[PDB]
DNA sequence: CTCTGAATCTCTTCCCGCGCGCCGTAGGAC
DNA sequence: GTCCTATCGATCTTCGGAAGAGATTCAGAG
């Protein structure tokens, strides 16, 4: 190919050819006029390396080079390498019909929906937008048509808010690590140009708003968008395959709205009164007459679908709080009232998300988890949470727990001081002595925070749990766990060197006060330990994954049963004295291997090849059963695949 | 205290504590000073292109009989300054002239010359210079060279556990690395086998080196070994024994003699024992032959009568050999020391392993091991060994690597030769085998008193010598050859080879860096850049934990915040604020000389070696304004431990406590409450903010801001102090006051001040006037704001109104809320300048031309073009309107159309042609503005020059015959023989005549050659005749999708622009800009930003009450009185201003520059505590608690529970979104592969990686995969049917088969393998 | 005298996208 | 200047990879 000017970029192939075909020139021109023997021989040899460098050039003593020591790619060369063909071309292309751009986060927007930018859709549905002006008869070919849409005109924007009607897009993040990182959803179109992605859809991309690309594919074909609308829709995928976990876990936002709204105080505004129904109770704090997190009875109602399957309604005087009777509202009917009359936490919330999806199916349970979504953006917007520098609280004993923790090091010093103690004794002393004052430290600092409420209920004083907006950011479990304020209100605590040595000194400062210039230094150690460990790690773990596919990309499920009886024998995790894990975890979602025997003799209780799903893993837990034999991948007898009673459940 | 006219319009209240006892250096002298070490000629010919050419020359031929020696250089001026060189794309550069003196001995003749030829500094080659900002420009890109970090050259040992055979057991392993020459290792033998090897060669012998070194194994076993005696004397065979070689050793035979027995078989022995013995003369003892049989002699021995060997160096003698031996004559037996713990017999076991004998035997396998395929021979061998490591032209010891080598032998003199020499080498092994035996340490590879700062004006030296080196390669050869007399030196060099290994160096070089011109912060924050890659260095891929981890030497030298977090963490670095480069190239950092128990005011520079042997204070230790420690007992640092030490014990004190930070680091306020991981992502952030449209000043600084933007280069600085005199934005032009004036200068300083002009990141630096007329100046003070900088101080961004709450989602874990105020104020928008080239080449078929008169093409584009074929400046452009009107031969219409997409202002079209062809209209247009100008700009230089000269002449007429009628009767160039005494006056006058027609002179010959050079036909090189070049402002604001930041770490991509009625408003009716979400804080660990806050808010407050004060008429005296209380008021704080001294004029001045808030500094480790922060709160009626009540705008109800409101520091970040979103639909495809093309300035697509075809594969989706790569992507044929099928609405696919695929056979099917297709 | 040990040789390998931005045959003979 | 041929056919291409796996040598080993 030619360049800027009158010349060719070089190529590599063609000089390996070049040098080749002169030196076979010169060879053959010798032949014909009987070069000696010595000369010939030389030729010869000077061939053959050149065909070598040709062929799989760098394996000669060196390769050639035409640049500043850039050796030539040769034909080898070109084959494989992470640049060669098969890795670059073959496996992954460039596709059409696509682009990216930078994300941002639309809480208005459905579970199943997304929202794309007028320039992007329009400059990717360009054909589609082509093959209605033909049929509204309002352009003659493409060749106006193309000019029409060039003209942005209005009618042209009627044309596309009419093909994206029905037709999915593709989103995926990159890195894709697992199969819930490519999502298929419906589009809308937004003024911006940012793609507006919904809330908990952002937990399976792992995609933080902080400037994230995204990219956007337009399935084209008609078996594709039925494939993208049946497989890879944003509600088709709630449950993780990887285990029985949901991946629409509630965001960090939202989980601290539900926790702030169900949350209950000791004295509060319309308190004690009684509601004649959940409804009124809305009304109450809309009109300013009552405090969301007032004690309050209001007559609850609910449902419970027979052992048939068919709704039951009873109703029921229910002592409970505003917040949690308002939240009754959105829960769908057929849950029991105790998942909603107990301060909702990101791990109290969870199951009950998954408790409909065990109960109700998924159409309810997707509606059910968009009404948690939009009740806990607003409230947590009515919280106004704010978090200031008044929040973080300094148990006043620390100063005294650093005064007498301190002198005991000086005690520990004064046997080394008198010889009355080894080198490693001291050591391994005074950071066990250190230790348990940062134990002490750190469980005063608690005390504090919880502590530092307590309210007049009519009279005198009472204590009750803490509305600091660190304690219910911790205690919702939204961001900032115990180990984050305790280095923001206890001490730092000790360090490591970058070999690994337990600092003799512990950082006793916390950040609400001023670290000094030793200890901020001294900081940089674990710091930049960790950065380079992430940066190191996000290497093996992809190559990992690469051996992963590229070993196990064989196994299908292709066959229903194998008709094998063996299998393997699950029993609890019991090392180190207690039990880490329980029986049910591991046996949930497989086939029986044979007959389930009762506990005892002589007495079966499930059959020899039926599933165990939630009910049977129950019933097994009602038993002393502990090991239980199940049919396993490695057992089956399939040839060149994998039975389907083998693998079991789908855990999707 | 006095505050300089810049600094006393804003006098930024300060809440540190230490006086600052040493003010912060010039931030980039790493770099001139470095520079300026290479291009000055030193007497001291190291350090400079001197030293690279007396490492070369003089350069003679031994078969020439005849030299040629380097005399003197000289560098000429460089043809084109920077902003004329920027402009036409042109290197900067300066022409090196060399003096070579040829002389030409004689045969048969002493080497008394017959003639000597001296030429007249010939040229040699251009070599760039370093433009005072610390930059080079190189081709019109303006570059910066990062200082390098390596291994300084010396010795080194080193040891590991594991990894090697993994048996517990550690290798040690000594290096010799030379600054130019061949590598030295020397390792030992899992077996204890001491080798040896060159540039990691194969293993071979150490002793061979010996033997190379002419040693016999007699000499080396004498340099080795101790002897231990032997006498056949009074009884058989007695011993000499050292009581003190046996200690702790059992005692495991009989030594009994001269009554008491001192330690009998079977025990240890002790100290009372060795007394004993001493006491005892146990010059000889009795000894089994047992034990006499398990020594090795040291010694041959032969037989004295017969002559031939009975015994041999190294050989172990036994009770026969002892009998025979002796027998023979040699009475007395010495043997080798060799106690297994302390004299290991190492070197004996290499003496078992060598298979060489002697001298010759050495140099033999010296040569085969070193070059298979050559055979050795006794004179070549020599050539070899010569040159491996004591030969000038490879192998030289630096001085710096000299100095180590001899601190690391402990020798007294470090001024030594750079070549090794025999004791050197002798010296190493002794200390290696001192390891062995455990009676040292190993150094530390990553220790900073090991790796040495390399600079531009090292590296630049060391290519010159490449350069060099292969110039006296040629000419040696053209000397040899050359008939000597017809001969010039300009015939003996050619500049090729220096010139082109000095082009490269500059232009493509690992660390010839392209500038980040984002701000000034990015120019320092890269200038001072410290990097451990490059030639001789790591590599980013090769390297682990070790390296990369912080280390406790990096303390007062290199910043461990900033380092850019990814593949190369680690491996760049910035330099600390005071640390500075040590005479050999290490870096050392200033102390406080702390003197018995008083801690001086003398400041000592300790490098990283020296610092281990001192007890360092830190700089937060109190002192009671006596220079004692008011502590009793003060936390210090002594070998990396850091603990308590007593008062008066300690040694050195550090400076301040910023230096351990540096400027990018040390502009973060409130750093010491962030988590390290947030400090270094506000650190990385802070460089890529673009400069806003209205940058104004942080309300929350640190004061390092009066410095950054002071030596950044970018603000115009007065040079002298004066009144200014004239101002239009462009040129401001200051009256030099008399005291500096020279007395025949002009007295009148210009400043051409720069206007909108691209950077490297598209964006403008325009430079605007902040001094008014008439206004006087000092030496140093800030005439005209460049970007991002204001009234001195740097500003990146915007200080923000931000509130700490969730808000409908909105800030959703990353996002920010923004009120559409701030984008109705202009708070964020900024000028990108894009530069578009339109060229035009002669063509195999003929000339192109640049034409209005474009074929195929309606006057509806031509609208914006001219009659010659350019578009009108000012003119507004969309994507796809023409710009230039060139037409290509043979006709077609390629012509420059506007990139999609973009939209903006021409506001510059510079078009330069290659002579010959004709000029275009435009370009005569253009051409003759720019003469018009300059000639302008000369003319007014000179008349306002002369209109100072003349009244300069009439005040020295004032006195000495005034004539009033005869003064204004004539013009005042008629002034040669005015009436005045034969005194010094009318020599006066005749001296400023005499300038006067100078500068008449000057002027013409200056005004001729700028009418060359701009008439000039510009050099487009390569085949091409002309280019027109256009520039577009695009005025972007901001938008959903584009990325704000603060200083603390905190980012993310603002959501929504939302309305003014929605934003919250407090009970003032306020609303507030930003909403922030709070959940970002706990998580993270970057409180800072909360108390700063805070801060901001008293901040802003004091400007509120100050603004009333304003507009409210209040008398001064009543408006001074609340100022000095927000200045006095804290704790004792460093800075004290009394306010009474400013007069009421700068003190209104003053309330004009602070009505829109109060700045306030907040030192990095030296900061406002929380009480005084509150105390400033109380100050205003603002809330001690920080937190106000909010309404919301929608329903008007007020938020439950106060929320945190503040005035928080924002940057727009360098990644807005207009820049990255991008779609295809159908476009280029590529050839070899009909994939399509990939990227941004291509309409390419997005690529399908294997992960996402894993994902695909995980659901069923097969149609799906199979349409992304077969009709998407390769099949050719396809993907037009699939085309037809979409616009007719049939959505069906025809796969075939993916191309690429079939370029895949052809590969392999051009190989020697058959791969086909099969049918069944 | 080789056999069946180690030990010492060379070769292969190292996450995904995305943007900037430069930089890109050479010396010698008619 | 053009256009040519050839490619360290008198150097030293970098020493700041690790490992993991075979393949290839050697070594007492009977
Ligand atoms: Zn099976």
């Amino acid at each position: 190919v030619p360049l800027d000017g009158g010349r060719f970029a070089t190529s590599d192939l063609n000089d390996l050819y070049r040098r080749v075909i002169n030196r076979n020139n010169r060879l053959k021109r010798l032949l014909d006029l009987a070069a000696p023997d010595i000369i010939v021989r030389n030729e010869k040899r000077m061939l053959q390396e050149a065909v070598d460098a040709l062929l799989d050039n760098g394996r000669r003593g060196r390769a050639i080079t035409g640049s500043n020591k850039r050796p030539l790619k040769s034909l080898a060369d070109m084959i494989k390498g992470k640049q060669g063909r098969f890795r670059q071309n073959l496996l992954g292309k460039r596709v059409d019909y696509s682009g990216r751009s930078v994300i941002t986060v639309g809480p208005y927007l459905r579970l199943h929906q997304c929202g794309l930018p007028k320039k992007m859709a329009l400059e990717l549905f360009k054909p589609f937008i082509y093959g209605k002006l033909e049929l509204r008869g309002l352009a003659t070919t493409i060749k106006a048509a193309k000019k029409m849409v060039e003209r942005e005109e209005a009618v042209v924007w009627d044309i596309l808010d009419e093909v994206i009607r029905e037709h999915p897009v593709l989103l995926n993040r990159a890195p894709t690590l697992h199969r819930l990182g490519i999502q298929a959803f419906e589009p809308v179109l937004i003024e911006g140009k940012a793609i507006q992605l919904h809330p908990l859809v952002c937990a399976a991309y792992n995609a933080d708003f902080d400037g994230d690309q995204m990219a956007v594919h337009v399935p084209l074909t008609l078996e594709a968008q039925l494939e993208a609308r049946a497989l890879m829709m944003s509600t088709n995928n709630i449950l993780s395959p990887a285990n029985g976990e949901p991946i629409i876990v509630p965001s960090q936002d939202v989980v601290l709205g539900l926790y702030y709204m169900t949350r209950d105080c000791v004295n509060a505004k319309g308190e004690g009164m009684v509601l004649t129904g959940p409804k009124e109770a809305e009304r109450l704090y809309r009109s300013g007459l009552a405090s969301l997190h007032a004690r309050v009875k209001v007559r609850i109602t609910e449902y419970e679908k027979d052992a048939n399957g068919e709704l039951v309604a009873k109703t029921s005087l229910k002592d409970t709080t505003v917040g949690r009777a308002i939240l009754w509202m959105i829960v769908p009917k057929g849950l029991p009232y105790s998942i909603v009359n107990q301060a909702l936490g990101k791990k109290a919330i969870s199951k009950m998300l998954n408790t409909c999806y065990r109960i109700l199916g998924l159409k309810p349970t997707v509606i059910f988890a968009d009404q948690i979504m939009y009740t806990g953006f607003a409230y947590a917007a009515r919280s106004g949470a704010s978090v200031g520098i008044d929040d973080m609280v300094i148990p006043e004993k620390k100063h005294e727990i650093i005064s007498e923790a301190e002198a005991e090091v000086a005690e520990i010093q004064e046997q080394f001081q008198s010889g009355l103690v080894t080198a490693g004794e001291r050591y391994n002393k005074v950071i066990d002595i250190w230790a348990a004052a940062n134990d002490r430290v750190s469980k005063a600092m608690m005390d504090n925070l919880q502590t530092e409420t307590v309210i007049n209920r009519d009279g005198q004083e009472e204590k009750q749990v803490s509305f600091n907006s660190i304690y219910m950011m911790a205690d919702s479990g939204a961001r900032g766990s115990a180990a984050q304020i305790r280095q923001l209100a206890g001490m730092r605590g000790l360090m490591a060197k970058p070999d690994g040595s337990i600092i003799e000194t512990p950082i006793t400062a916390n950040f609400r006060e001023g670290l000094n210039v030793l200890q901020y230094f001294i900081s940089t150690h674990g710091a930049r330990k960790g950065l380079a460990d992430t940066a190191l790690k996000t290497a093996n773990s992809g190559y990992l994954t690469r051996r992963l596919v590229d070993v196990a990309q064989d196994l299908v499920v292709t066959e229903d049963d194998c008709g094998t009886h063996e299998g393997i024998m699950m029993t609890p995790v019991i090392e180190g004295g207690d039990v880490k894990e329980p029986l049910r975890d591991r046996v949930l979602g497989r086939v029986t291997a044979e007959d389930v025997l009762k506990p005892g003799t002589a007495d079966i209780l499930v059959p020899r090849n039926t599933l165990l799903h939630e009910q049977w893993c129950d019933l097994l837990e009602e038993n002393s059963v502990d090991a239980v034999k199940v049919r396993s991948v490695v057992s089956c007898d399939t040839d060149f695949g994998v039975c389907a009673h083998c693998y079991g459940r789908d855990l999707a | 205290m006095v505050y300089s006219y810049t600094e006393k319009k804003r006098i930024r209240k300060d809440f540190g504590k230490r006086p600052q006892v040493l003010d912060v250096p010039y931030l980039l002298s790493i770099q001139l000073d470095s520079f300026q070490k290479f291009i000055e000629q030193d007497p001291e010919g190291q350090y400079g292109l001197e030293a690279a050419f007396r490492s070369v020359f003089p350069i003679q031929s031994y078969s020439g009989n005849s030299e040629l020696q380097y005399v003197s250089y000289r560098l000429g001026e460089p043809v084109f300054d920077v902003q004329e060189c920027q402009i036409r794309g042109v290197t900067y550069s300066a022409p090196l002239r060399v003096k070579l003196r040829l002389v030409i001995y004689e045969r048969e003749a002493p080497e008394g010359t017959v003639k000597d030829i001296k030429e007249q500094e010939v040229y040699m080659g251009e070599i760039p210079l370093m433009t005072d900002n610390g930059t080079f420009v190189i081709n019109g890109t303006e570059r910066v060279i990062v200082s390098q970090l390596h291994r300084s050259p010396g010795v080194f040992f080193d040891s590991d556990k594991g990894k090697t055979h993994s048996s517990g057991k550690v290798l040690y392993n000594a290096r010799i690395i030379p600054y130019r020459g061949s590598w030295l290792d020397f390792e030992f033998d899992p077996k204890d086998n001491l080798f040896v090897r060159i540039d990691r060669r194969r293993k071979l012998p150490a002793t061979i080196i010996l033997r190379a070194l002419n040693y016999t194994t007699e000499q080396i076993l004498d340099l080795f070994f101790e002897k231990v005696i032997f006498e056949i004397r009074d009884n058989k065979l007695q011993m000499e024994l050292v009581p003190e070689r046996l200690r702790g050793e059992t005692a495991s035979f009989d030594i009994e003699a001269n009554g008491k027995v001192y330690v009998e078989k079977g025990r240890r022995i002790t100290a009372r024992h060795i007394r004993q013995l001493e006491k005892d003369d146990v010059k000889l003892i009795e000894v089994p032959v047992e034990y006499i049989a398990g020594k090795v002699v040291a010694k041959d021995y032969i037989d004295e009568s017969t002559g031939e060997l009975i015994c041999a160096a190294n050989m172990e003698l036994s009770l026969d050999l002892l009998a025979k031996l002796s027998q023979s004559g040699h009475k007395r037996i010495e043997t080798l020391f060799t106690n297994d713990l302390d004299h290991g017999p190492y070197i004996s076991e290499t003496l078992r392993v060598d298979p060489t004998n002697d001298r010759l035997s050495a140099l033999v396998e010296i040569y085969r091991m070193m070059r298979p395929g050559e055979p050795p021979t006794r004179e070549a061998a020599e050539s070899l060994f010569e040159n491996l490591f004591f030969s000038e032209d490879r192998y030289d010891l630096s001085a710096v690597g000299r100095m180590k080598f001899n601190r690391s032998l402990l020798r007294e003199e470090i001024e030594g030769s750079g070549i090794l020499s025999k004791d050197d080498i002798i010296d190493v092994m002794k200390k290696l085998i001192d390891i062995r035996n455990g009676k040292g340490e190993v150094d530390d590879i990553d220790h900073l008193g090991n790796r040495r700062i390399r600079s531009v004006g090292e590296m630049a030296e060391n290519q010159f010598r490449v350069g060099l080196v292969r110039v006296e390669r040629a000419v040696k050869e053209r000397l040899s050859l050359g008939d000597l007399d017809t001969l010039m030196p300009q015939d003996m060099i050619n500049a090729k080879p220096i010139s082109a290994a000095v082009k490269e160096f500059f232009g493509s070089s690992q660390l010839s860096q392209f500038m980040d011109q984002n701000n000034p912060l990015s120019e320092i924050t890269h200038k001072r850049r410290i990097s451990a890659l490059g030639p001789g260095g790591l590599t980013r891929e090769r390297a682990g934990f070790e390296v990369r981890d912080v280390h406790p030497t990096h303390y007062g030298r290199v910043c461990p915040i900033e380092t850019p977090e990814g593949p190369n963490i680690g491996l760049i670095n910035s330099l600390s604020v005071y640390a500075q480069t040590n005479e050999y190239g290490f870096l050392e950092t200033p102390y406080r000389k702390v003197t018995d128990g008083v801690v001086t005011d003398e400041i000592h520079y300790l490098s990283a070696i020296e610092e281990g042997n001192y007890v360092i204070a830190q700089a937060n230790s109190n002192l009671d304004e006596e220079g004692h420690f008011v502590e009793d007992l003060v936390t210090c640092r002594s070998k990396g431990e850091s603990s308590l030490f007593s008062r008066d014990q300690v040694d050195y004190m550090d400076v301040s406590t910023q230096q351990v930070v540096s400027v990018g680091a040390s502009l973060i306020p409130f750093l010491e409450h962030d988590d390290a991981n947030r400090a270094l992502m506000g650190a990385n952030m802070q460089r890529q903010a673009v400069p806003t449209l209205r940058a104004d000043k942080p309300l929350v600084g640190t004061g390092m801001e009066r410095a950054v933007a002071v030596d950044s280069g970018v603000t115009a600085v007065a040079k002298r102090g004066g009144v200014v005199q004239y101002v239009d934005a462009s040129r401001i032009v200051i009256k030099v006051n008399e005291d500096e004036m020279y007395p025949g200068e002009a007295g009148i300083d210009i400043y051409n001040l720069t206007k909108y002009t691209r950077s490297n990141q598209n964006t403008c630096i325009n430079q605007m006037p902040c001094v008014s007329l008439g206004e006087p100046v000092e030496r140093g003070d800030v005439l005209a704001d460049g970007p991002s900088t204001d009234l001195g101080e740097l500003a990146l961004g915007q200080n923000m109104r931000v509130a700490f709450m969730p808000w409908n989602g909105y800030n959703f874990e990353d996002s920010i809320l923004v009120s559409e105020r701030v984008v109705q104020e202009d708070r964020f928008t900024t000028i990108h300048i894009q530069e578009l080239a339109c060229v035009s080449r002669d063509t195999k078929l003929g000339p192109e031309e640049i034409t209005a008169d474009i074929p195929n093409v309606g006057e509806a584009a031509l609208s914006k073009l001219d009659e010659s074929g350019i578009v009108y400046i000012g003119a507004e452009v969309t994507g796809g309107d023409i710009l230039v009107g060139k037409v290509t031969p043979k006709v077609k219409d390629s012509s420059l159309r506007v990139p999609n997409g973009v939209s903006g202002t021409v506001i510059d079209v510079q078009v330069f042609t290659r002579d010959g062809v004709e000029k275009d209209k435009r370009a005569l247009e253009i051409e003759e503005m720019q003469l018009k100008q300059a000639k302008k700009d000369l003319s007014e230089e000179l008349q306002i020059l002369e209109a100072g000269l003349f009244s300069r002449i009439r005040a020295v007429l004032v006195a000495g015959g005034v004539e009033a009628e005869k003064l204004d009767k004539l013009p005042r160039d008629r002034w040669l023989e005015l009436g005045l005494t034969d005194e010094e006056k009318q020599n006066q006058l005749e001296q400023l005549a005499e300038q006067y027609d100078e500068l008449k002179h000057e002027f013409e010959k200056k005004l001729e050659a700028k009418r060359r050079k701009i008439t000039q036909g510009d050099d487009l090189a390569p085949g091409v005749l002309k280019i027109v070049k256009v520039y577009l402002a695009v005025k972007r604001r901001i938008q959903p999708g584009d990325k704000m930041a603060g200083r603390h770490g905190n980012k993310g991509v603002i959501s929504k622009i939302n309305p003014i009625e929605d934003m919250p408003y407090d009970e003032n009716g306020t609303p507030v800009d930003i909403v922030l979400n709070p959940l970002g804080v706990p998580s993270r660990m970057n409180i800072g930003q909360i108390l700063e806050t805070h801060l901001g808010m008293a901040a802003k407050g004091i400007g509120d009450k100050i603004n009333a004060m304003l507009k409210q008429q209040q008398e001064v005296a009543k408006l001074r009185e609340f100022i000095q209380r927000a200045y006095d008021l804290g704790a004792d704080v460093r800075q004290k201003v009394d306010l009474s001294t400013f007069s009421d004029e700068e003190v209104m001045r003053l309330a004009e520059n602070l009505r829109k808030g109060m700045p306030i500094a907040t030192p990095v480790f030296d900061g406002a505590k929380e009480a005084e922060i509150k105390e400033l709160l109380k100050l205003g009626d603002l809330p001690t608690s920080g937190q106000i009540r909010l309404y919301d705008g929608r329903t008007g109800e007020q938020f439950e529970r106060p929320v945190t409101v503040g005035y928080m520091y924002m940057l727009k970040l360098n990644h807005l979104v207009d820049d990255k979103m991008h779609a295809r639909s159908t476009g280029s495809y590529s050839l070899v592969t009909q994939q399509p093309l990939g990227g941004k300035a291509q309409f390419g697509g997005q690529r399908f990686g294997e992960m996402e075809v894993w994902a695909l594969e995980a659901y069923g989706a097969a149609y799906t995969l199979q349409e992304m790569l077969t009709v998407k992507s390769d099949d050719v044929n396809g993907r037009t049917k699939m085309y037809k099928n979409i616009v007719d609405g049939n959505h069906q696919m025809e796969p075939g088969m993916p191309e690429s695929f079939n370029v895949l056979l052809k590969e392999i099917r051009s190989l020697g393998i058959n791969i086909e297709l099969e049918d069944e």
